[PDB]
């Protein structure tokens, strides 16, 4: 995460050094966790999340890449393979159905999987302290693609509502509200929360909320990949107006 | 004769002294049931008699952990069976749940109890006490224990057996994701399908936990009979070297009582012995 020369402070660093060497106790626990907590503070604690981080996401994007490669392969054998009892257009429809389950199925444990990884690798990277550190663009580039791929996983498993305080999340790091599929999905969750609300007759802010908030990310996702003043805005609005 | 001294009179006394001395001896053995009273009677004897019984206190004491260590495995296998219980009916939930003739509402209907018995496995987990120690939360378990749990069944230093116990609640049992911290449903056939495979597993460890427990339960009844055999044995031991047979102490007492009588008519008789050669004056 961060790379870890005045002559005042190579002083003092020596005396600390100095300092430590006198008092050198590797068995040494501290009762009171304050000063042992303020390590992290620390570049070496930053760094070690980091790089724990670092691997989990690793391990969620090859995960998902593996299920990818898993799938083509498995196409590819069944495909290949003989089926000398197959005579029937039926018997090839019931095939391909079967072939399907194999695949959707194979596709939610990986993703489960993979969302495992992401998720904790969102743990490691929230405890990191320092706000100085949490401003570097290295921060900031895996913050950014673990949120994503932690959004897009929760998504294809279906749970639409808990990608929303992510999203919000995402769309504050640099300049990643300029990104229209977050818009997109922001206003396929809010959506789905408006319906939840209208569906089991919740309180009537909450629905009006949700579909203030749907509105607004779709609007602005239609603003940002078609443009302004635009057929596609023109119809989204007109949308928006029937729907307010 | 001779009249300034009496040589017969202190032969006399001298041995009334020793039998006197030996007549109290045989009275202490006789009061206190006790062959060995003093450290004079017999060293060894005494020293290998209060070693023994340091034993004997010990082996009642080891017995009595024993006891009060199958009570700690009893209570936690008493919990368990709750626990089986509540699998077994989301284990059957989950058949009638895969079944395709119902609707989202009725599946929803079998979520909605779904979601108390997982609680209550929870709540059991988090609960389950002995002399306010918690035993399924996983702080006796053998990889990452907070803590360790030995029963001293012994009387000496370390004769200690340890026993492990698992953590019991859904996270353990496969039935809540243990980072998400989201569980089972059964709102979905295809979901109350892939439930019925989870329940077998959370069964089977289950099934495996109480099997440990029965197990520690087994062994412990084996050395508490032991024990109560090895109390035996060196009570026994101990009787035989310290406590004094009374029959026997008996007979010793009463010929030092004759020969302290015997010894006083003597004396009283050279008392006067002297007296016969002042006639002569």
């Amino acid at each position: 995460l961060v790379p870890e020369l005045t002559e005042d402070q190579k002083k003092k660093k020596k005396e600390i050094m100095e300092q430590e060497s006198l008092w050198k106790n590797p068995d040494f626990k501290g009762y009171n966790k304050t000063f042992q907590e303020l390590h992290q503070l620390s570049k070496t604690f930053a760094n070690n999340q980091f790089r724990l981080a670092l691997s989990n996401y690793q391990s969620g994007v090859n995960t998902i890449m593996k299920n990818r490669d898993w799938v083509e392969q498995y196409r590819k054998e069944e495909a290949e393979k003989k089926r000398l009892d197959e005579k029937w257009y039926w018997q090839k429809v019931d095939r391909k159905a079967r072939e399907e389950r194999v695949v959707y199925r194979e596709k939610m444990k990986a993703k489960q999987d993979a969302l495992n990884y992401f998720s904790k690798a969102i743990n490691h990277l929230d405890e990191i302290k320092n706000p100085d550190l949490r401003e570097r663009p290295e921060f900031k580039r895996l913050l950014s693609d673990v949120y994503r791929s932690w959004i897009m996983a929760e998504y294809d498993l279906q749970n639409l509502p808990q990608t929303i305080p992510i999203l919000e999340l995402y769309i504050e790091i640099d300049d990643n509200e300029k990104e229209y599929p977050a818009h997109k999905y922001l206003a396929s969750a809010y959506s789905f929360e408006e319906n939840m609300i209208k569906k089991t007759k919740g309180p009537d802010d909450m629905l009006f909320k949700y579909r203030y908030k749907k509105n607004v990310h779709l609007l602005r996702a239609t603003e940002l990949k078609y443009g302004k003043d635009s057929p596609e805005y023109k119809h989204i609005v007109n949308v928006i107006n029937r729907d307010e | 004769m001779i009249i300034n001294h009496n040589v017969s009179a202190i032969f006399a006394h001298r041995t009334l002294k020793s039998n006197d001395a030996n007549l109290s001896k045989d009275i202490e053995k006789l009061s206190s049931g006790m062959r060995i009273n003093k450290a004079g009677d017999d060293a060894s004897g005494l020293a290998v008699s209060e070693k023994m019984r340091t034993q004997i206190a010990g082996l009642r004491r080891a017995e009595q952990n024993t006891e009060d260590g199958m009570s700690l495995i009893q209570t936690a296998e008493g919990y368990l069976q709750e626990t089986h219980e509540i699998v077994q009916r989301v284990r059957v939930l989950a058949v009638q749940a895969a079944n395709g003739i119902y609707s989202e509402e009725d599946r929803q209907q079998i979520q909605v109890e779904v979601s108390q018995l997982v609680d209550e496995i929870d709540r059991i987990a988090s609960q389950a006490e002995f002399n306010k120690m918690k035993l399924l939360t996983g702080a006796f378990a053998r990889l990452n224990p907070t803590a360790s749990m030995w029963f001293h069944i012994g009387a000496n230093m370390h004769q200690r057996e340890r026993v492990y116990i698992e953590t019991m609640n859904t996270a353990a049992l496969g039935l809540r994701n243990p980072t998400v911290l989201t569980f089972i449903s059964l709102s979905t056939a295809g979901k109350a399908n892939s439930v019925i495979g989870l329940c077998d597993d959370a069964l089977r460890v289950i099934s495996k936990q109480r099997a440990d427990l029965g197990a520690y339960y087994n062994r412990m009844e084996h050395a508490a009979k032991g024990l109560m055999n090895a109390y035996e044995n060196t009570q026994a031991s101990e009787s035989r070297i310290r406590d004094t047979d009374m029959a026997e102490q008996m007979t010793s007492f009463t010929r030092y009582q004759i020969l302290t009588q015997a010894a006083t008519s003597m004396l009283a008789q050279a008392n006067m012995k002297s007296q016969s050669v002042m006639r002569l004056l």
